[PDB]
């Protein structure tokens, strides 16, 4: 047997103390496994200050339509 | 700025070193010379591989002009072309060049190596 | 600036060639290992000495915004003028490039020469590929290093592959084995996944392909999916990610591997994190161990 | 809490269609560009104007790369080479990316944390559009400017509209000025006015 | 050719999607075009030869 | 049906496509150089 | 500049606006794409009409993608189309317009 | 101190030689370029790289001009039309350099004197590029 | 359209209202005909100062568009 031990990262300990403060064992062990179990990291992009043509729902047309929300 | 100039950051980097003998260079460019792409065939005494080239690799090959029989060394992370010398010693030479390139040996062993730089 | 033409000038004039442009035009097509070529190429040598073409981007802006729209109600002339100013074809063509096949079409198939092409390719070159845009995509490394268990898992796997070995890893959740093959394909390791959510036909030939092929490296598993009666004598190193549920389940887990027919030593690696509920889980497991061993 | 429109996938084809009069002075060389994108359990074909294709070719997109088109601003990110082809025959230290999951067309929610000064700066010096003005704004040297009160009023109006829809939420904070004796009488007299704002 | 309202003879801004009758404004539509008997639009369209 | 049920129930990766249409070619062998222009 | 920022000029003007609820979009494309024909059905709570579109209105409707059930406002002379939101269909949310489709709006 | 090797003189002939086995889909594949040079008391015929042809076409070098060929880089440039080509044409207002003296092949040892401030302002001011 | 003979300026007023019914919905604005004659002539007096010519000849970026 080789029992390998390691310390928690700052993110793992951060959500550990967060759900310790909010308060079940599987909630502890799933953030002991990976922080991506609870939330997934997403695309790091600047905030778009635009009013563009958006959809509410053999090819497709894609036309540039970005405009500033401030109107003079 | 004077305070921040006195703190250094030491960065670990992973690079690949490619040294060998050039067999054939093919460079495809557009009419105005903007888009550039091509294939490089390099070899050592044991192996031989056909690579692919980008814009800056072609720009580094056009400067310090390599003539299909020169021995070069390429650093992948730094993007540096170094011409060590000429090994083939071709017979047919036209008078458009005036260099006196050295006689080096063809390298042996592995074509590609892994190195760590700091 | 755009349609600037370098026409020739007559020599009989008051204009001279000062030493600055008498040094500037020499090193336009000069090669390396020259004296005056290298004395004016400080910036490129400093660029390639410090490995600047493989560096990462640190800053991205917070808000990006288009220019403020001006509207005049009921006039198409305003719309035409605004569209001409915002999307002027000369400057937009200068900051872009024609496609190569399109260039071949207007030069050869239409007879237009080169010198009356619109001017293109005047946009400055960025430092890296990383500096070309403000969008950064989720990064595998940061994904690896934000989990300590995966961080320690990536260390011993390198020397295990360097040894030329065979590795079995056990798991508990779906996403315990839904995120790990992303790391495996990041390392392009030969691996397959076995669990009872898959069909019964696949377990017949997956074990056969494991026992026959030697180039397979990683064999994923759940607790009871393949730790019961499956002959896994071709490997020795079993790695338990979170196998702390009960000692009875883990006692059959290495029973499928540490079996008759193994020709080398078996090294069992149990992975745990200190200072959390894993300590209490392994303590309750040890209490079950000492209860069941005497009885 | 903002939302994005995203087209993404591996590029399979890239064919432009030329114009009838390339040297006519008005209008570009091309008219449309057909782009074929393939993702996991999906395949879409797109027809672009030259404006989007100009940013795509500024990103230097070839066949066999994985791209990421953001429809909010027209920004295009080249993720890297796809791993469906050979790996060890490159010379330009690229990264190798699996095929993106889900459909090509997507709608995702991103939580962003910004300040009012970020909005004021981004509107005073416009960047991030695909027009000429926002493109030349990224190349010139940045410089501080006296932001007018009208721009701050318009930004306040837009932010109040965002709060009214239940999208945004205001978080006031702390400004800490240490060594306040170094200020002179003019900054103090303006501070008297600035503390009385709402 | 100029488009005129079929009922009033004034300028025809809108056309109904059910019976292809051009009308002037809202009250003409609500009082004539919607509740009309089926067989009256044909000789409304017969004057301009559109039946 | 029983016999059929018993008998039936009981890699290198290709290179990236390289294309060059309408593009001039500079070619360089050991003994001669070429320049296929348009 | 501070003195001249406090004197205003008041101008009243008139314009024509079309604001209604989109019923149905019909767009047909040829193989060559030489011409685009189309039909637009739009309504309010009091009226109902069907329009025949030209080429540039079709191009301006493809850009700023308008589906059925949307509430949009169209400026005829400048060609600007503003999406006011989505009508009351649960399948942001704005009430359906009333009165005439074509209206005169005096802006001071 | 530096050593410069150059080729110069009036252009007598300029023929891009065709290759023995041309490639399909291309017009005028070149294997070498034959350039004949003539100066005062000298005439030598050169064989060049095929890639000098687009630099020839860029500099619009014709027959009868005076060129200036660096040894290692090629990099031709039109010094001007030869002064013997001024009288055949009534209105030709390009410059008319005289025919150069000496042989077409010469190794001249030049000495250039600069200060450190000249190097500093040459390296700080960015080199001749194509960005806007 | 609008054409000035001495300067050469061209301004497009808009499409004529005789073509107003080619489509039901259009981007183009429709204007009526001029009731006037096509050709109009007028004499004007211009007043400029020396500083106006000084600042017109001394533009440093360049001559802007109209």
């Amino acid at each position: 047997e080789i029992d390998v031990l390691c310390d928690l990262t700052q993110r793992q300990a951060k959500l550990y103390q967060v759900l310790k403060s909010q308060i079940a064992v599987m909630q502890f062990r799933k953030v002991c496994n990976h922080p991506d179990l609870f939330e997934r990291a997403d695309v790091d992009s600047p905030f778009s200050f635009t009013t563009f043509g958006k959809t509410t729902s053999k090819f497709t047309d894609l036309i540039y339509s970005s405009r500033n929300p401030i109107k003079y | 700025q004077a305070f921040r100039k006195s703190i250094g950051i030491k960065i670990k980097e992973e690079t690949e070193l490619i040294e060998g003998e050039v067999v054939e260079i093919q460079i495809d460019r557009s009419i105005t010379g903007g888009h550039k792409q091509g294939k490089l065939t390099i070899k050592t005494t044991d192996m031989e591989t056909i690579y692919e080239l980008g814009n800056k690799m072609i720009d580094g090959l056009t400067k310090e002009k390599v003539l299909a029989g020169d021995v070069i060394s390429i650093d992948k992370a730094s993007g540096k072309i170094t011409k060590l010398g000429r090994s083939f010693a071709r017979s047919r030479d036209y008078d458009a060049m005036g260099a006196d390139t050295r006689f080096v040996q063809c390298p042996e062993g592995e074509l590609q190596k892994r190195k760590t730089v700091v | 600036v755009i349609e600037r033409t370098n026409g020739p000038k007559n020599t009989d004039s008051l204009s001279f060639k000062t030493i600055t442009q008498e040094l500037l035009e020499v090193t336009r097509n000069a090669p390396s290992e020259g004296v005056m070529a290298s004395l004016l190429n400080v910036e490129k040598h400093a660029y390639e000495r410090e490995y600047l073409n493989c560096i990462q981007r640190g800053y991205h802006p917070n808000v990006s915004a288009p220019p403020v729209t001006i509207e005049v109600l009921g006039s198409s002339h305003v719309t035409n003028s605004i569209n001409n100013e915002l999307f002027d074809p000369l400057i937009s063509q200068a900051l872009s490039d024609i496609p190569a096949i399109t260039q071949y079409n207007m030069h050869v198939k239409k007879g237009i020469p080169v010198e009356d092409f619109p001017k293109t390719g005047l946009f400055p070159e960025p430092l890296n590929k990383n500096f070309s845009s403000n969008i950064s995509m989720p990064s595998m490394d940061r994904f690896i290093t934000e989990s300590a268990k995966l961080r320690k898992l990536d260390e011993l796997l390198v020397k295990l592959k360097s040894e030329g070995h065979r590795v079995l890893i056990y798991f508990q959740m779906t996403k315990m084995m839904d995120l790990m093959e992303e790391y495996l394909t990041y390392r392009q390791y030969n691996h397959i996944r076995l669990d009872g959510s898959s069909k019964l036909e696949d377990r017949r030939d997956l074990v056969h392909d494991w026992q026959t092929n030697p180039e397979i490296f990683v064999f994923l598993l759940s607790t009871r999916a393949g730790g019961l009666g499956i002959n896994l004598t071709a490997a020795d190193t079993v790695i338990f990610y979170d196998s702390d549920w009960n000692p009875t389940i883990d006692s059959q887990a290495m029973d499928r591997a540490h079996r008759l027919g193994q020709t080398r030593q078996v090294t069992v690696y149990r992975l745990l994190v200190r200072g959390t509920i894993e300590e209490r889980m392994r303590d309750r497991a040890k209490q079950k161990e000492q209860v069941q061993q005497v009885v | 809490k903002e939302t994005k429109e995203v087209y993404e996938g591996e590029v399979t084809e890239l064919t432009p269609e030329d114009a009838e009069n390339p040297l006519g002075g008005y209008g570009k060389t091309i008219s449309h560009v057909i782009v074929g994108l393939k993702s996991a359990k999906g395949t879409k074909t797109l027809r672009l104007d030259p404006t989007i294709y100009e940013s795509i070719q500024r990103e230097k997109v070839s066949i066999g790369d994985v791209i990421y088109i953001e429809a909010n601003t027209g920004a295009v990110k080249r993720v890297g080479r796809s791993d469906a082809y050979a790996t060890e025959f490159d010379l330009e230290t690229e990264e190798y990316v699996p095929l993106p999951k889900g459909e090509v067309h997507k709608k995702k929610e991103i939580v962003q944390d910004v300040t009012l000064h970020d909005l004021d700066v981004a509107n005073a010096r416009p960047q991030g559009g695909q027009d000429v003005i926002s493109m030349m704004g990224q190349l010139l040297k940045p410089k501080k400017t006296e932001i007018t009160e009208k721009l701050r009023q318009e930004v306040n109006k837009v932010v109040a509209k965002y709060i009214d829809q239940g999208v945004a939420e205001l978080i006031p904070g702390v400004l800490f000025i240490d060594e306040v004796n170094m200020l002179d009488i003019e900054i103090f007299t303006y501070l008297n006015k600035a503390l009385e704002s709402n | 050719a100029k488009k005129y309202c079929d009922v009033t003879g004034l300028k025809g801004f809108y056309k109904s999607p059910t019976n292809n009758i051009r009308y002037h404004n809202a009250e003409i539509y609500q009082l004539i075009v919607k509740p009309m008997a089926p067989g009256v639009d044909q000789e409304y369209l017969k004057l301009r030869g559109a039946n | 049906l029983l016999k059929k049920r018993a008998g039936k129930s009981r890699f290198v990766k290709p290179r990236r496509p390289y294309n060059s249409e309408g593009m001039t070619r500079i070619l360089r062998r050991y003994e001669e150089d070429l320049f296929c222009t348009f």
